RNA sequence: CCAUCUGUGGGAUUAUGACUGAACGCCUCUAAGUCAGAAUCCCGCCCAGGCGGAACGAUACGGCAGCGCCGCGGAGCCUCGGUUGGCCUCGGAUAGCCGGUCCCCGCCGGGGGUCCGGUGCGGAGUGCCCUUCGUCCUGGGAAACGGGGCGCGGCCGGAAAGGCGGCCGCCCCCUCGCCCGUCACGCACCGCACGUUCGUGGGGAACCUGGCGCUAAACCAUUCGUAGACGACCUGCUUC
RNA sequence: CGUCGCUUUUUGAUCCUUCGAUGUCGGCUCUUCCUAUCAUUGUGAAGCAGAAUUCGCCAAGCGUUGGAUUGUUCACCCACU
RNA sequence: AGAACUGGCGCUGCGGGAUGAACCGAACGCCGGGUUAAGGCGCCCGAUGCCGACGCUCAUCAGACCCCAGAAAAGGUGUU
């Protein structure tokens, strides 16, 4: 139906190309928590070429023209758009299967999130080299919603502990229950063929 | 080149006990405790053996700028060992021409309120890094003493004073005025 | 009762870079993602099922709005589990990204 | 190419879309920061500028050449009858900005508030809030009305106050209340919200919001001048007399190769009626107006400690184009945005 | 931290490559990413496999530095690696991973009927432990 | 400017000076890790508010008509796409996962010793329903909650887009809602395609069809002049 | 004494474009951009005592005027800064 | 600007060089299947979604493919 990608620990370009192909193949993909997407090169380097991006400004009226987005959701959304044929109506419809969310909204906070090990910083960068966070190059460039998001993450993650705390309550119980066996006639055929 | 490992060790005396959570190191000693995280530096640490307490930092894989940081690790532990038993004391002295420097402390040995520097009206209030102590000397003219456990909180705070007494729009080769550091010592002596 | 066909999306037409070729389609059959493991699906009849507003069936007793375009899997296409298929008409290019329906019919297993 | 003689820009590009603004009542773009420790208080207030006079005050400024002398200052006076608090709005913050949580209005609302909710009060049956008043008195609608204050108290972080003006107390022919929505920047949100349930449909005077010599800001819509030419809209230099096709025009409206008229060039359009915010207007006096009939109402405005007369601030003959002031007023040093009889929101 | 190394004599599992799924004995590390290996009792002969091919196990063998096939053959079956490798929890998992791959359609039916049976049994039993857990907490 | 009034602060940092500190047993602003740093830069303040959204008010009688909500069955019209759902820790990576006695946070959470596992099997290469053709006879094992609901009543949880979820008491009811075994039946349509679900989908027009409600307002015309090229804009219009 | 480069604000060289026509000097007016920085911010260096200067760095935010002669661009002068 | 020798463009499409007169492949009746040249294979964009091999390099102006669309002398205890 729809896949949900957690975005932290991933690279900017390695994730957004895989989103750009999976969204051309008919799926509905939703990338959540695109605040902590890493991007290679140190922070002062990547903050330069975003400031160079901001002055690409049409001279005669900047109102029409290049729309510099600053939230790291639409930074990630604009990266996918440059890897799509958005001037065609097949490339328009590809963007409508992408819905990107910064932070974690309540339709998407209780789903299970997937990661892409192609795009992870742990996978793909050599560990002795420097990387930039997309959250604080957005915060350095006009994104005025870092504090109101990082408040709502710890309100979100505190509610997620008390779920997981009581989940491992539940599976301590059904593991203590399956000690009370009474069923080893059925345990023959699963251990025989990979329980 | 990618050499097989290098390793320095750091011996630990008895009153200080180093425990490590990971690449984070917790150093408890007599005169307090302090901790440093090295989660950027890609090396393993190993304290080995009861009753002798040896810390073994070694890097198995690596290049020449990755080999240069294995000594920087062990030389930061020995500033945590020395500073948690002896401490650090940066005595610094006021040098002045015609105008005497008036230096006082406002807030509990943390804020430093410098006035009459070079005859100027502008006070210069220096708030310090948390963990040092301000103290004007006794039995010495115009000497200021900073004391604490951690060297980088002592030394950076001793740099804020010397940087604040900076002569501007002048010849800096004459007009030698400033509160310069003069001695790098310890709080407890000779241990 | 249940699905007797494997899922596959119609990824595009066989093309160079500028010109494309309409007579051969190419597919991404799902679950198979290498050239070595696509040998099962060769020769399989595959179908594109769609809707209109007029009516036709062969077997169902009453004609419904469903109609179909048949076709078959020809060969493999590159190292990543793609597959090219040659239908009996050409796909309408409305079907880009939508599924097709790959049956199991002409079976050697 | 290199003009030979440097001049600066005519006009500011900071105010660029010289547009008829979409509002007659000035919008507060950004309210003052609110802290829990500081007492609980309103932040803005509505007033109607009446005209200007001047003044004579004893200056006290050590060092200057004016010190301990009399100075005249041009002052504007703004008649502000006390506001009536009507509704309470809470705002919870998102990562897409602030969002209105929900609103609770007063039990029985006034008649001139209801006149704001209609573009034709005469052709109407006046049916607004007739079904919303009945929920304050029907108890099923009431035990959930107190529920919407507890969810207000729990979630939303900044709350505001809907108030309006008493247009019955003014000589204008308008009678529609100007319904504003102003922010309470007091303590924590429970004391901030119990401070507004206590005073629904009750008056809030001006001296309770502002203070004497407490410097504020004026927000208004400018004097609308119409569709005026280049040399009046931007104050561009006129051409010499010999010029064919026109004197009062800008000559070169751009180069060749940008090949488009830039946004940064001066040309003709609507001058005036723009939204502007003044900064740092000092209050000189909070007067109170036209008290009791037990002995006498007492005019007694504009009677300072040296004047001691039965004066009142409305001048001899009444204000030009405004009327005759019977209410509480604020006087402010300097020019202030708007024609007379024009709403403008005073703000801390 | 770094609880198992390569070493002269370290028994390694070979994950991919031409010998995928067989143990080897590391004989000599040759240059930085390639190691001389053999398995005398597990049908893989002497060559240089790359290190990214192999998986380190936790069996060491005390044979000399770069001996012949014979002494490695002695040390493999003096230590009896093959019974110890079957009696480990990691080769049980690669045994279990191939039993699930060769599961026929009739067995997969029989697994299904015996899987959905015992998960009724626990769910009708784990509900009973919930039922007694509140019954402690109700007084 | 020929009169008068007002013009607003934060952050990361550039230059540069430094801190600890290796490489190079010393040294060193640097290689990892730090500090100060500015008419620049980004934001605030301010100007405009998106084929961008909220919150709230009011929702058409008259004389027959008319309109919402809920409960429905009955057909035809138009747009099609899918053929089982996973209902959630944080993260680390030269590291992590689980279970755990003891001293601390209004009968729950913070810690440490201890025991485990780990090319993760308390393994989304996975997990639960399930591949359920139905039913009847008919025994074993399993199980004493029953499980669907038009049920009625109740609670309390979830505001970042809450539009969802959990619990409880009564109830027409089931005591066949599983696994193995006994028995024989159903369209056995005579080898063949678009089958099988989500789905008593989405959107519109009407009619037989039960109950519950609801009885307005925009625009013109008129006036105002805080507004004006014209549109627009700000206003008035009660038998006092 | 050498010697290596950059720029297209000078002039040449060229003749690719326009001869069924691209209105040809300067001034006025107005906008924006470049830095190879005159001033202004923060700095480093002097044969920097101070004052004034000079050489360099980040740096184009902001300023860089009023006149006599002259068609002048340019030039030259008066005066302020 | 002017010669020589061979090819080309002009007369000539097609694949590749983003774009293109001449470059590199290659020449054309209308089609189906097969295969390749030059070129390529993160995603636009067909094909590396190979458990590719070995090294080199960190840039506060990185670099990146004939013709071809930007640079030198000199210098660097930056690494090899
Ligand atoms: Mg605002």
């Amino acid at each position: 139906q729809v896949l949900v990608l957690d975005g932290r620990g991933h690279l900017l370009g390695r994730l957004a190309a895989i989103v750009a192909k999976q969204v051309l193949l008919g799926r509905k993909v939703v990338v959540v928590r695109c605040e902590g997407i890493n991007i290679s090169g140190n922070f002062y380097r990547n903050k330069l070429k975003y400031l160079a991006f901001l002055r690409k400004r049409m001279n005669t009226n900047p109102s029409r023209g290049p729309y510099h987005f600053r939230a790291p959701s639409r930074i990630f959304w604009r990266t996918v758009r440059g890897m799509l044929p958005h001037k065609t109506k097949r490339g328009q419809a590809a963007l409508d299967r992408l819905k990107v969310f910064d932070g974690i909204p309540p339709p998407y906070d209780k789903k299970k999130r997937m990661v892409v090990p192609a795009a992870l910083k742990v996978v793909r960068l050599k560990p002795t080299r420097k990387f930039a966070y997309l959250g604080r190059l957005a915060h350095e460039v006009g994104w005025k919603y870092q504090a109101v998001t990082a408040t709502l993450e710890e309100k979100r993650k505190e509610k997620a502990k008390i779920h997981y705390r009581k989940k491992k309550q539940l599976m301590r119980l059904r593991k203590q229950a399956e000690k009370n066996v009474e069923k080893k006639i059925d345990k023959y055929t699963e251990v025989l063929k990979t329980h | 080149m990618k050499t097989i490992l290098s390793n320095q060790t750091v011996d630990i005396p008895e009153n200080v006990d180093i425990t490590l959570k990971g690449r984070t190191v917790i150093v408890k000693g007599p005169r307090g405790t302090l901790r440093r995280d090295f989660n950027h530096i890609n090396v393993e640490l190993s304290l080995l053996g009861k009753k002798k307490k040896r810390l073994r930092v070694d890097k198995w894989w690596g290049n020449r700028k990755e080999l240069a940081t294995v000594r920087t690790i062990c030389s930061h532990v020995q500033n945590m060992i020395k500073g948690v038993t002896l401490g650090f004391r940066y005595k610094m002295r006021s040098v002045y021409a015609h105008f005497p420097i008036n230096v006082v402390i406002q807030e509990n040995g943390s804020l430093v309120e410098i006035r009459n520097f070079l005859g100027e009206k502008y006070i210069r209030r220096v708030r310090m890094r948390p963990g040092v102590a301000c103290s004007v000397s006794q039995a010495q003219k115009d000497e200021l003493i900073l004391e604490g456990n951690d060297i980088e909180l002592v030394s950076n705070s001793a740099a804020l004073i010397q940087q604040a007494t900076t002569v501007k729009n002048k010849d800096i080769r004459k007009f030698l005025d400033g509160i310069y550091v003069s001695e790098k010592g310890t709080v407890q002596q000779a241990d | 009762s249940g699905r007797l066909w494997s899922k596959a999306i119609f990824a595009g037409y066989k093309r160079g870079l500028r010109n494309q070729r309409e007579h051969t389609a190419l597919l991404k059959i799902e679950g198979v993602y290498a050239r070595d493991e696509t040998e099962f699906y060769l020769g399989k009849r595959c179908a594109y099922v769609y809707k209109a507003k007029n009516n036709t069936v062969t077997p169902g007793g009453k004609p419904n709005k469903t109609r179909v375009i048949w076709g078959k899997v020809t060969r493999a296409h590159g190292n990543s589990g793609m597959v090219r298929a040659k239908f009996r008409s050409n796909l309408p290019a409305k079907a880009i990204g939508h599924r097709i329906r790959v049956m199991l019919y002409p079976s050697r297993i | 190419s290199h003009r030979k003689f440097s001049a600066p820009r005519h006009g500011s590009l900071g105010f660029l879309p010289r547009k008829r603004s979409s509002r007659h009542r000035g919008k507060v773009k950004s309210f003052p920061k609110d802290d829990p420790s500081k007492p609980v208080h309103l932040t803005a207030f509505l007033g109607y500028k009446a005209g200007m006079t001047h003044i004579v005050r004893e200056v006290d400024r050590p060092g200057s050449k004016v010190n301990k002398k009399e100075v005249v200052e041009a002052v504007t006076i703004v008649e502000t009858p006390p506001m009536v608090v009507v509704g309470i709005v809470g705002y919870v913050e998102t990562p897409r900005g602030l969002r209105t949580f929900k609103t609770v209005f007063a039990e029985h609302i006034s008649d001139e508030c209801k006149r704001r909710f209609y573009k034709n009060w005469h052709k109407s049956k006046k049916k607004a809030f007739t079904k919303y008043c009945k929920k304050w008195q029907d108890e099923d609608g009431k035990k959930q009305l107190e529920k919407d204050f507890s969810s207000m108290k729990k979630y939303c972080q900044v709350i505001r106050v809907i108030a309006h003006t008493q247009m019955r107390l003014l000589p204008l022919r308008q009678k529609k209340a100007h319904l504003m929505e102003i922010q309470v920047n007091g303590g924590t949100v429970a004391e901030k919200l119990d401070w507004a349930r206590e005073r629904l449909e009750q008056q809030v005077p001006v001296n309770q919001v502002f203070g004497q010599d407490e410097m504020i800001d004026v927000i208004g819509v400018t004097k609308g001048k119409g569709y005026k030419g280049v040399t009046s809209r931007w104050h561009t230099k006129k051409l010499p007399r010999k010029t064919h096709r026109g004197l009062r025009k800008v000559a070169c409206i751009g180069a060749w190769h940008p090949a488009r008229v830039a946004f940064s060039v001066a040309r003709a359009g609507q001058k005036g009626y723009h939204h502007r915010t003044e900064i740092n207007k000092k209050i000189y006096k909070i007067g109170q107006g036209y008290l009791i009939k037990d002995g006498k109402l007492i005019k007694n405005n504009a009677s300072t400690d040296y004047d001691l007369s039965d004066k009142s601030i409305n001048p001899l003959g009444g204000f030009v184009h405004y009327g005759e002031v019977t209410n509480d007023f604020v006087m402010l040093k300097g020019c202030v945005v708007g024609t007379k009889k024009r709403v403008l929101t005073l703000r801390k | 931290v770094f609880r198992r190394f390569v070493e002269v004599g370290r028994v390694a599992y070979v994950s991919f490559g031409p010998h995928a799924g067989k143990l080897v004995a590391i004989v000599d590390v040759i240059d930085q990413n390639r190691a001389l290996v053999d398995g005398p009792c597990t049908q893989v002969r002497r060559q240089a496999m790359p290190f990214k091919c192999m998986q380190l196990t936790d069996f060491i063998l005390k044979f000399p530095h770069s001996a012949h096939q014979k002494y490695v053959r002695q040390a493999w079956q003096k230590a009896d690696i093959n019974t110890k490798w079957a009696a480990t929890r990691w080769a049980k998992k690669i045994e279990a991973r191939e039993r699930k791959a060769k599961m026929t359609d009739f067995d997969r039916f029989k697994v299904m009927k015996a899987k959905k049976m015992r998960n009724r049994i626990i769910k009708n039993e784990v509900k009973k432990l919930q039922k007694a857990a509140l019954l402690k907490a109700s007084p």
